[PDB]
């Protein structure tokens, strides 16, 4: 799976938040499955910075961080 | 008492009594019930093909494995499976959360 | 007619007979267990499950089969 930069990044104030999530339950749909994160810098940049405003790059982050990881992971094939 | 009696003739073994049984099925709503004394009467039929009436272990072979009508939902994630004896440290933590969450 | 005095077998020939029918009869179809009316036929087999691999499956043809012998115990259990 190819994560085009920036590609999540969204109009709206939620569909980021909806692209991310989709993103992992289809890979999720196909166990032996790899994401490519390419210049992460544009989609996870340090949390709570003075010099950023909209605040949604932090959203996205911590949607990252959360999905990601998380909590009852299981069928760890997802590279 | 009275599903059991009013579905099919049968009865509780004399082995245990109904209150131990209500303090089992701790939020079940009626209804709930309806489907539980069904869900058991069908598992003692024929999943188990004894010619009896009566039961004592398959409702701890059953309850678990049964969802209360109302609550279904966000699923909970009871398939971590992760045990406090895993955790070892955070006392300080584990105490404030077993006394708050657990108690 | 005439030769009432034996009912057993007969033949049905079309310079004699016509088609009459009455209303809708019933009766139970074969198991699969005796007969393979699919096999015979060549029909489209459905495919043949064995219960003793399959898990799920045996919970569907036994909640079937009770509520079929429960006909002789004769209360409205099924579900």
């Amino acid at each position: 799976f190819s994560v085009k930069g920036p590609e999540l990044l969204n109009m709206y104030i939620g569909e980021s938040e909806a692209n991310v999530r989709r993103v992992f339950q289809k890979a999720r749909e196909a166990k032996p499955c790899v994401i490519f994160f390419d210049q992460i810098d544009s989609v996870a940049p340090k949390r709570g910075n003075q010099g950023d405003s909209g605040g949604v790059m932090d959203r996205i982050v911590s949607q990252l961080l959360a999905e990601l990881d998380g909590m009852s992971t299981d069928a760890d094939g997802v590279f | 008492e009275y599903f059991f009696s009013k579905n099919q003739i049968m009865k509780l073994n004399r082995d245990l009594q109904f209150s131990d049984l209500s303090l089992e099925t701790e939020g079940f709503s009626p209804l709930d019930l309806e489907i539980f004394t069904e869900k058991i009467f069908y598992d003692l039929q024929l999943e188990r093909d004894c010619d009896n009436v009566v039961t004592r272990e398959l409702f701890s072979k059953s309850l678990s494995a049964f969802t209360p009508s109302a609550l279904r939902g966000v699923k909970l994630t009871k398939e971590t499976n992760i045990k406090w004896g895993d955790i070892g440290a955070l006392a300080n933590a584990k105490d404030v959360l077993l006394e708050t969450l657990e108690w | 007619d005439c030769f009432s005095k034996d009912n057993s077998h007969f033949i049905i020939d079309p310079n004699r007979t016509k088609l009459i029918t009455t209303n809708i009869t019933n009766r139970r179809p074969l198991p699969l267990s005796r007969s393979n009316l699919q096999r015979y036929y060549g029909f489209a087999e459905t495919f043949y499950y064995d219960l003793h691999i399959f898990p799920y499956v045996r919970q569907l043809v036994n909640i079937l089969e009770t509520s079929f012998n429960c006909s002789q115990r004769g209360i409205t259990l099924n579900a």
